[PDB]
């Protein structure tokens, strides 16, 4: 069902999210021990998701909500890394695989600070760090996010003591 | 788990790193799509 479309660097497209992924890089309290030790990204390659069935659903969803929530949305694109990156970008994103408990429950987490999606590419708190050199601030292994477009709706704000 | 009562997400605002930006939780898989595949390395600073 899905399809990936490489975008060339010289397309605006890579471009904005080149620029969405580096601008929200951040230091983090634990020094880089889950994610690493950077002040930026080497962009290896940005590909395009289509799927028409994923999006139809998507849509379908994104309707019943603004009509629930004075025709808004409230949609923002945001960052996810976990390690079923490849399993979401074929299947779509599945609630029933997200019942890890984390600060703000079970469910499916996005972030603003890429390099925060960072720290879950290897797992929680980074696991073990990269499969080949076990190394959590590895410099040489690709590593993988996804920026999504998310509907949010009516949001429940949950101020958080991070 | 299921959003609060009344609402379709939940946003995490953190209140004493002052310069950390939110995070969100989704409870349906529709609610978002994947729209970019992202292939990186972290850089070491010089
Ligand atoms: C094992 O590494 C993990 C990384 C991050 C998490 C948290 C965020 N997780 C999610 O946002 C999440 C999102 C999506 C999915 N799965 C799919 O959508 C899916 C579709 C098809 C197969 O899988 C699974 C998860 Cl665990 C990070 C903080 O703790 C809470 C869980 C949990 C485990
Ligand atoms: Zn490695």
């Amino acid at each position: 069902g899905t399809i990936l479309i490489d975008l060339s660097p010289d397309d605006k497209e890579f471009q904005s999210v080149e620029e969405e992924m580096q601008s929200t890089v951040r230091e983090h309290r634990d020094g880089g021990h889950a994610g690493g030790i950077f002040n930026r990204y080497n962009i290896l390659k940005i590909q395009k998701v289509c799927n028409k069935k994923l999006w139809e659903r998507y849509t379908h969803r994104r309707k019943e909500v603004s009509e629930e929530n004075h025709n808004h949305a409230n949609e923002r694109m945001l960052f996810h890394g976990s390690p079923f990156v490849n399993a979401i970008i074929h299947k779509g994103f599945d609630e029933r695989h997200a019942y890890i408990g984390g600060m703000f429950g079970a469910g499916i987490y996005f972030a603003e600070n890429s390099s925060k999606s960072n720290q879950y590419v290897y797992g929680i708190g980074g696991g073990t760090g990269c499969p080949v050199h076990k190394d959590r601030s590895c410099y040489i292994c690709h590593r993988q996010l996804l920026f999504c477009r998310v509907t949010l709706g009516k949001s429940f704000l949950q101020f958080s003591a991070m | 788990a299921h959003s609060p009562p009344g609402h379709h997400s939940v946003t995490g605002r953190p209140s004493v790193n002052g310069l950390a930006l939110a995070e969100y939780v989704i409870y349906r898989g529709e609610q978002a799509y994947p729209e970019y595949l992202i292939t990186y390395q972290i850089m070491r600073p010089e």
